[PDB]
């Protein structure tokens, strides 16, 4: 009777000692949720960025652990609400290939009017940048079929191009990032914030940007506990 | 001298203590603010009465109460409550430092239950070093005004150790809150709110740390011909009490959010 | 049971009129945000225009707004688009959509390939 | 176009037929003939222990049959299994997976399932003679994630997945005996009768369906809801079941009437229920929600009959005892609590 | 499009099965129910307590 009592205690304090490693690994790591829109050819970017793959790298010494939904049916207002203790999804925009963008566009505004996703943050990296650069060089190959507003939008006088570029990608991209950045203004339901960015397979430095983006996320989560 | 200034200090002292403490009923930074109140508060409770007291047994006559020896244990506990409050402002200074200076380290080597662990150790150092005359190595004197003892002027290395302690204290103090506005400065000129109100709370905790703490440190240098004529010690440790009123106020009340609000009173 | 019919449909000259209906029946029509999808022949399903639980925030896609204008009336549950001046490139089964939950300002799987609160849609051919 | 249209009208006027047989066979509300019953008063729960030691979101837990010991899943990748007497952590397995939804425990005592959105089923012995615990199977074969799953004994187990299907899995072989089709959205909870004969799946179509284990065909199809069906769980004596759904109403529907007899709703919730369970008698029902408290209702008054208010965030998982003594309850501030 | 009236085919059979049950009248089961629920009232430690002495959490 006490002898199993005492032979409990002494297994209760082994399990204790091991979820104390544990919880000192498990705060280490930062888990983010790499969600592209789809068809995005983001597979690429990943490579060089069954249900369920999973995704390793380490910037200054800190661990990133990177999901990707897999095997998963196309209905998702379900299985995302395991990931709103996750520091920030990662949203990968195929921006030219099309309507996509508007999918794109309604899925961004479902994710950040979640109620349990009202807290968790957005990467925005829109993808295939140089794909919709010959796009709209070419002056073919247009856009403005879907968004007719996309004529009588001027780039401002801020917002400096790359030296690479023509006027009209640089508009272009402008355009898609003020698009993502209405959704991500006009609701302030949820203490979040999106950052907004631009990557192809030509830009190899994007988990720095992940890495600066979660320092300011994290930087603005501690800010928090001051107030009330 | 009357009792005019003295119960100001005592009684708006104590209101703007506990009535913090009233909203800090209703993670780690309020384990350390609602330490930092309760030393406040049980370190005036335990000095203004023995002062206040004084005036209404002999007035300007009776610097030691009819005991032998009654302002010793003042003199212990002015030096001990000080102590405590520049060290509680210090780990303050330093978690908000590492919360906002180093995210990262922060996120994973700091945690909310080790947090009421800071105040026992305050009270640890400070009662050690104030037990250190105990061990025939400080003597207390008794000062111009009579209502108040302290450690002798000279004749030990005591007083030199004491100001550079603080000193030491208030230096780290004002080099974390300018990190933490700089780190602000920068994470603005990312963004471009929250952190302006930030910076101008901020920016009123170092202006008021800086020009009310460094006055006694100054003041525990000077040779006590000059400023013992002049009755400026006096003011120079009121000077002190000041934040001791003030911290709770700028610390749980003019919050950001209320700030806020206050801005967009205009 | 969650039942929504839609009626409408037809041949249009370009240019032309029309007026899709969308009568629900088994909810509380008053709690939820409707939506109009659309499928082209040959593609997949694309959102075309909601309108919240009262009407008051009203959302179009690009190549729609100006012309097609989204209503509904919660006396008797029923949801309207009237569709104006039309071209060849409208041609689709449209549909009638309810997103999953009330009293929410988000809608994720109304254009998925196997939602279960969408209708069965009516046909608009734009010829000549 | 023609045959299509004509089969989806005899459809139609089956679904006319059907509905005007279940009009028909109702002639009186429940609330009609229990209106003079004595209320069960007031029900003044509080809580008894607290098991702290998860350090995610907790998304599932499950009673054991003897009703001391207690299992629990977190997303942190931990399965824990308590003494809930002594609050005494018994074991703590590590999963290979993240993202457990869901855990399971055998009515044996012997094993533990758990699954999630790797689309497996991993079955872990604890029993195991001079061995710490591994994994004794691992069941692959959905397409979606597992979303629920349950033990019939030592051998068998019934796993509902997010791809609509239900699947009845021999443990031994490592292969589907028996696959449950019907369900036109994601299955998000299902329910033994009180014998392993029939169960009930819930799904995010606003249906339920009544299942034969020992066929694999679907009995009958309730349609009451109208949005997500969240949870499940069948009355005590198994000629009635209870269901709970995302428009913030639970709802007691009838095996053998074929209907709902009645509404748990108010109109200061209109917040989604996430889980649902009856007493031992079966006169209360309780159930968690979205704005993180539980309601205890008079199963038999729909009178709401007390508040289970302890939790800081969502309360996610919801179990009575087997002997009706103590109700556990998982939130995703990572606390179970006991209460009584 | 074999694949809709393929699968609208296996609704309207599934429709014919789930049609011919023989139904109780809604009184019935509720009386039923009823008497579950007050046959066993004083096996329900939760409906009504019990005393300290038994409760396993005190
Ligand atoms: C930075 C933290 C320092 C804390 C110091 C400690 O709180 C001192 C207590 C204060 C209290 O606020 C009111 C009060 O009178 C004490 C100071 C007395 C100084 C001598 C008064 C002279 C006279 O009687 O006129």
């Amino acid at each position: 009777q006490r002898n199993e009592e005492k032979a409990q205690r002494e297994a209760n304090k082994k399990i204790e000692k091991q979820l104390q490693k544990d919880k000192q690994v498990y705060r280490a790591t930062h888990r983010l949720l790499l969600l592209g829109a789809g068809e995005s050819g983001k597979n690429t970017i990943v490579k060089q960025m069954s249900g369920i793959f999973e995704t390793k790298f380490q910037v200054d010494k800190v661990n990133f652990h990177m999901f990707d939904v897999g095997a998963q049916r196309d209905e998702r207002r379900k299985w995302i609400q395991c990931f709103n203790d996750v520091t920030a999804i990662i949203f990968v925009v195929a921006s030219s290939s099309y309507n996509r963008l508007q999918a794109a566009l309604k899925l961004f505004d479902s994710i950040w009017n979640n109620k349990w996703l009202r807290d968790t943050s957005v990467i925005l990296f829109l993808n295939k940048q140089d794909l919709l650069a010959e796009k709209v060089l070419a002056g073919k190959s247009k856009i403005e079929d879907y968004f007719p507003e996309f004529a009588r939008y001027t780039t401002p006088e801020d917002a400096t191009p790359e030296p690479g570029e023509d006027p009209r990608v640089t508009r272009a991209k402008y355009f898609i990032r003020d698009e993502f950045l209405r959704i991500s203004t006009a609701s302030g339901d949820g203490r979040h914030y999106c950052y907004p960015h631009f990557t192809c397979a030509v830009d190899t430095e994007n988990i720095r940007r992940v890495f600066n983006d979660c320092r300011d996320i994290i930087q603005r989560m501690h800010l928090r506990q001051y107030e009330l | 001298e009357s009792p005019a200034i003295s119960s100001v200090m005592f009684s708006a002292g104590v209101l703007g203590n506990l009535i913090a403490l009233a909203l800090l009923a209703r993670s780690l930074f309020h384990v350390l603010v609602t330490e930092l109140v309760f030393t406040d508060l049980l370190g005036t409770c335990l000095i203004s009465p023995v002062v206040l007291a004084s005036y209404a047994r002999n007035q300007t006559l009776v610097a030691l109460a009819p005991e032998s020896r009654a302002c010793t244990y003042f003199a212990f506990a002015m030096t001990f409550f000080s102590l405590a409050t520049m060290l509680m402002l210090f780990a303050m200074a330093l978690e908000r430092y590492l919360s906002i200076g180093h995210p990262y380290f922060y996120q994973r080597r700091v945690s909310r239950s080790g947090g009421l662990a800071v105040l026992p150790v305050i009270y640890a150092v400070s009662l050690l070093f104030c037990s250190l005359p105990l061990l025939d190595y400080g003597q207390y004197v008794q000062y111009c005004p009579g209502t108040w003892c302290f450690i002798r002027h000279g004749r030990t290395a005591y007083l030199q150790l004491y100001a550079t302690l603080l000193l030491l204290l208030i230096v780290s103090v004002l080099a974390c809150n300018f990190s933490v506005i700089l780190n602000l400065i920068r994470m603005h000129r990312r963004s471009r709110a929250e952190e302006t109100d930030h910076l101008i709370l901020l920016a009123i905790m170092t202006i008021t740390f800086a020009v009310c703490s460094l006055p006694f440190t100054i003041f525990a240098y000077m040779n006590e011909t000059s400023s013992r004529k002049e009755k400026w010690d006096l003011q120079a440790l009121r000077f002190l009490s000041i934040n001791s009123i003030i911290d709770p106020w700028v610390f749980a009340i003019l919050r950001p959010p209320v700030l806020r609000l206050m801005r967009s009173v205009l | 049971q969650v039942q929504l019919q839609e009626s409408g449909g037809g041949l249009v000259q370009p240019g032309g009129s029309l007026r899709l209906s969308c009568a629900a029946s088994g909810f509380t029509f008053s709690n939820y945000k409707m939506n109009w999808v659309r499928q082209a022949p040959g593609k997949g399903l694309e959102w075309v225009s909601d309108i919240s639980q009262s009407g008051a925030s009203i959302s179009y896609t690009g190549s729609v707004k100006g012309r097609f204008t989204i209503s509904r009336d919660n006396a008797k549950n029923t949801l309207y688009l009237q569709m104006n001046s039309l071209k060849p490139e409208d041609t689709a089964v449209y549909y009638c959509a309810r997103c999953p939950a009330p009293f929410t300002r988000d809608c994720f799987d109304v254009t998925s390939t196997t939602y279960a609160y969408r209708g069965q849609g009516t046909q608009v051919t734009v010829s000549s | 176009q023609s045959e299509l249209d004509q089969l989806r009208q005899e459809a139609e006027q089956l679904k006319n037929q059907i509905r005007d047989a279940r009009k028909a066979c109702a002639d009186a509300t429940l609330s009609q003939i229990t209106n003079n019953i004595d209320p069960v008063g007031r029900i003044q729960m509080r809580t008894r222990r607290t098991l702290r030691g998860h350090l995610a979101k907790i998304y599932a837990m499950h009673w054991g049959t003897d009703s001391r010991l207690l299992v629990s899943a977190s997303q942190d990748g931990k399965l824990i299994i308590w003494d809930s007497y002594t609050t005494n952590k018994v074991h703590a397995i590590p999963l290979r997976s993240s993202w457990v939804m869901t855990c399971a425990y055998a009515p044996s005592g012997n094993y533990v399932a758990c699954g999630g959105l790797d689309n497996i089923c991993s079955i872990y012995n604890l029993k195991t003679r001079e061995g710490n615990v591994r994994v004794s199977r691992e069941l692959a074969g959905h397409t979606g994630y597992l979303s629920c799953c349950r033990f019939l004994d030592d051998n068998q187990i019934v796993t509902s997945s997010g791809d609509t299907t239900c699947a009845l899995w021999d443990i031994e072989t490592g292969q589907q005996t028996t696959t449950f089709t019907g369900h036109t959205g994601d299955v998000m909870s299902l329910s033994l009768a009180p014998d392993t004969r029939l169960f009930v799946s819930g799904a995010c179509d606003a249906s339920a369906k009544l299942w034969d284990v020992r066929e694999g065909m679907c009995r009958q199809t309730f349609t009451g809801h109208e949005s997500d069906i969240n949870a499940i769980c069948f009355f005590p004596n198994g000629n009635a079941f209870a269901t709970g759904s995302d428009d913030a109403t639970c709802r007691l529907f009838d095996l053998r009437a074929d209907q709902e007899l009645m509404t748990y709703s108010h109109d200061n919730i209109i917040c989604g229920i996430t889980s649902v369970s009856f007493s031992k008698s079966g006169r209360l029902l309780l159930a968690g929600y979205d704005d993180f408290n539980c309601n205890v209702w008079d199963a038999l008054k729909a009178d709401r009959a007390g508040v289970l208010a302890g939790h800081d965030n969502r309360v996610s998982c919801l179990g009575v005892t087997d002997d009706g003594m103590a109700v556990a309850t998982g939130s995703w501030d990572s606390f179970l609590k006991i209460w009584n | 499009n074999t694949a809709s009236i393929a699968q609208a085919r296996k609704l309207v059979e599934q429709l014919k099965m789930e049609a011919n049950i023989d139904r109780i009248k809604v009184s019935k089961a509720a009386a039923d129910l009823m008497a579950y629920c007050e046959a066993h009232a004083k096996e329900d430690p939760l409906l009504t307590p019990v005393p300290a002495s038994e409760n396993p959490f005190r």
